[PDB]
């Protein structure tokens, strides 16, 4: 369980360079996170699963091919205040 | 006697302190400092976003400006802008 701060948010949309204003702080609007914000809550949770013993190989010529988001039809995007 | 615009008017209020070369450097000094923080906070505390291409795409093509946070209107008087707005 994380809780999805401000601060976060603004340093992840400056790393990653987005400019969309639903994710920086204005008065008499909610706080948006962005939806990519989810692998920095699940990578620490995603990566646990290419550890286990019988998937076994070279982690060094890892490469990550694909990634996919799908919100759940009807959820609610990310607030500053979420406890993920 | 002098004085100066929007920005500019710090340069006026050195001008009017300044007296030999060093002074005006020293004073040029504590200015540009000054506007530097002004460039910086005007910033984070309302900091521009992105802006909907539809907008400024029909914005340029009704011959308007790049939409800005500060517009300029001509050739109206104040009491009917401020009837509109």
């Amino acid at each position: 369980e994380i809780t999805i701060s401000s601060q976060t948010i603004s340093e992840f949309t400056h790393a990653i360079g987005n400019k969309c204003d639903a994710f920086v702080d204005r008065p008499g609007k909610a706080t948006l996170a962005p939806m990519d914000f989810a692998i920095v809550i699940g990578w620490k949770a995603i990566i646990k699963a290419i550890f286990p013993k019988s998937v076994d190989g070279d982690l060094l010529k890892l490469v990550h091919l694909s990634n996919g988001y799908k919100m759940i039809t009807g959820a609610a995007p990310l607030k500053k205040g979420d406890v993920v | 006697w002098s004085t100066g615009h929007s920005q500019g008017l710090v340069t006026a209020v050195t001008i009017a302190a300044s007296d030999s070369w060093d002074s005006f450097l020293k004073n040029s000094l504590t200015a540009v400092s000054l506007l530097l923080f002004i460039g910086s906070r005007c910033l984070s505390t309302y900091p521009r976003t992105s802006l909907p291409p539809t907008m400024l795409q029909d914005s340029l093509d009704n011959g308007e400006g790049r939409p800005s946070p500060m517009l300029s209107v001509r050739d109206l008087s104040i009491k009917q802008v401020e009837k509109f707005i």
